């Protein structure tokens, strides 16, 4: 119900990808889905911009806690997932790139 | 996957 405009629960990674590298996306477009690797978990994908690749999406595992919470990285965990979006939207602070716009569809 |  009523998913935020990053949140893309059912779909896969490679549409994922296909969708990310469509017109009407660029560098730092993403989206948060269902892991297809890790049930009950999430996955985040973001388009990035490589000198030698070109346009490329990357894919991140967001980590759940137990009793509640999210991390990339253990150096930062947050309570949810407006607050990991937020976080990587302010500063990359070690992925590949800031989020910046959800995959517009 | 990436990794930070």
């Amino acid at each position: 119900l009523e998913p935020e405009p990053w949140f893309f629960k059912n779909l896969s990674r490679k549409d994922a990808e296909r969708q990310l590298l469509a017109p009407g996306n660029t560098h730092g477009s993403f989206l948060i889905r269902e892991s297809e690797s890790t049930a009950g978990s999430f996955s985040l994908s973001v388009r990035d911009f490589d000198q030698n690749q070109g346009e490329v999406v990357k894919h991140y595992k967001i980590r759940n806690l137990d009793n509640g919470g999210f991390y990339i990285s253990p150096r930062i965990t947050f309570p949810g997932l407006h607050e990991l979006v937020r976080h990587y939207t302010n500063a990359s602070d070690g992925l590949c790139t800031r989020l910046s716009r959800p995959c517009q569809t | 996957y990436e990794e930070i």
